[PDB]
Protein backbone atom coordinates (compact mmCIF):
# COMPACT_ATOMS: atom_id res chain seq x y z
CA UNK A 1 2.52 -3.03 -0.90
CA UNK A 2 0.00 0.00 0.00
CA UNK A 3 1.31 3.59 -1.17
CA UNK A 4 1.63 5.95 2.17
CA UNK A 5 2.77 9.13 1.44
CA UNK A 6 5.73 8.84 4.49
CA UNK A 7 9.09 8.12 3.27
CA UNK A 8 11.33 5.52 4.24
CA UNK A 9 14.42 5.49 6.42
CA UNK A 10 17.42 6.18 4.30
CA UNK A 11 20.60 4.48 4.86
CA UNK A 12 22.31 5.14 0.69
CA UNK A 13 23.42 8.53 -0.23
CA UNK A 14 25.31 10.35 -3.07
CA UNK B 1 10.86 1.40 -20.17
CA UNK B 2 9.92 0.57 -16.67
CA UNK B 3 7.77 3.39 -15.48
CA UNK B 4 5.75 4.67 -12.12
CA UNK B 5 3.28 7.43 -11.78
CA UNK B 6 3.49 9.99 -8.35
CA UNK B 7 0.62 9.63 -6.38
CA UNK B 8 1.66 11.87 -3.69
CA UNK B 9 3.58 15.26 -3.74
CA UNK B 10 6.97 15.00 -2.41
CA UNK B 11 9.18 17.64 -1.52
CA UNK B 12 12.87 16.65 -1.16
CA UNK B 13 14.44 16.55 1.97
CA UNK B 14 18.23 16.21 0.23
CA UNK B 15 19.88 17.47 -2.16
CA UNK B 16 19.96 13.99 -4.62
CA UNK B 17 16.40 13.24 -4.34
CA UNK B 18 13.55 14.75 -6.95
CA UNK B 19 10.62 16.50 -6.50
CA UNK B 20 7.52 14.97 -6.98
CA UNK B 21 4.19 16.31 -7.78
CA UNK B 22 1.03 14.22 -8.74
CA UNK B 23 0.49 12.37 -11.70
CA UNK B 24 4.31 12.70 -12.72
CA UNK B 25 5.84 9.95 -14.85
CA UNK B 26 9.31 8.64 -13.95
CA UNK B 27 11.15 6.19 -15.74
CA UNK B 28 12.17 3.90 -13.14
CA UNK B 29 16.54 3.26 -13.39
CA UNK B 30 17.22 1.00 -10.40
CA UNK B 31 16.06 0.25 -6.55
CA UNK B 32 18.96 1.92 -4.53
CA UNK B 33 16.87 0.43 -0.98
CA UNK B 34 14.27 -0.71 0.13
CA UNK B 35 12.12 2.36 -0.53
CA UNK B 36 13.71 4.67 -2.50
CA UNK B 37 14.46 4.62 -6.04
CA UNK B 38 16.60 6.56 -8.87
CA UNK B 39 15.12 7.59 -11.73
CA UNK B 40 14.70 10.33 -14.40
CA UNK B 41 12.25 13.27 -14.50
CA UNK B 42 12.27 16.12 -16.61
CA UNK B 43 16.02 15.58 -17.43
CA UNK B 44 17.33 14.98 -13.64
CA UNK B 45 18.52 12.07 -12.60
CA UNK B 46 17.77 11.29 -8.84
CA UNK B 47 16.26 9.51 -6.00
CA UNK B 48 12.74 9.30 -4.73
CA UNK B 49 10.63 7.44 -2.22
CA UNK B 50 9.27 4.34 -4.10
CA UNK B 51 5.61 4.06 -1.52
CA UNK B 52 5.03 7.85 -3.39
CA UNK B 53 4.62 5.55 -6.51
CA UNK B 54 2.96 3.13 -8.88
CA UNK B 55 5.31 1.08 -11.18
CA UNK B 56 3.27 0.61 -14.79
CA UNK B 57 2.51 -2.43 -16.66
CA UNK B 58 5.83 -2.71 -18.89
CA UNK B 59 5.34 -2.46 -22.60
Amino acid sequence: PTPRPVPMKRHIFR
Amino acid sequence: KRQCKVLFEYIPQNEDELELKVGDIIDINEEVEEGWWSGTLNNKLGLFPSNFVKELEVT
